[PDB]
């Protein structure tokens, strides 16, 4: 018959892991730009003479 | 006692009043307790309990 065995408490502490793995590399060096258009058109040249 | 005697008589027997001891004794028994506590118990009790 413990006078405390009901009143103790289950307490954590500041030990979060970060386990998963959630990296963007390649998205990191693509030199990103604002294009605020329907769709992008440019031009591409062959040969022909 | 004290008795009746004619006044040309003699003198009625002895008599005396008595004392007597009660002596209630203190000498035997004993009422306890005790504990028995750890010495763990008394130390995770002191940085989680309220």
């Amino acid at each position: 018959a413990k006078l405390n065995l009901a009143v103790l408490n289950n307490v954590f502490s500041e030990l979060l892991t970060q386990e998963i793995n959630r990296s963007a590399t390649f998205l990191g060096l693509l030199s990103k730009y604002p294009e605020r258009k329907s769709n992008i058109q440019w031009g591409v040249g062959m040969g022909g003479t | 006692t004290a008795t009746g005697v004619a006044i040309t008589g003699s003198a009625p027997a002895a008599s005396m009043d008595a004392t007597l001891p009660a002596q209630l004794p203190i000498s035997a028994a004993s009422v306890q307790s005790t504990f028995t506590l750890n010495l763990k118990e008394i130390e995770e009790s002191k940085e989680q309990v309220t």
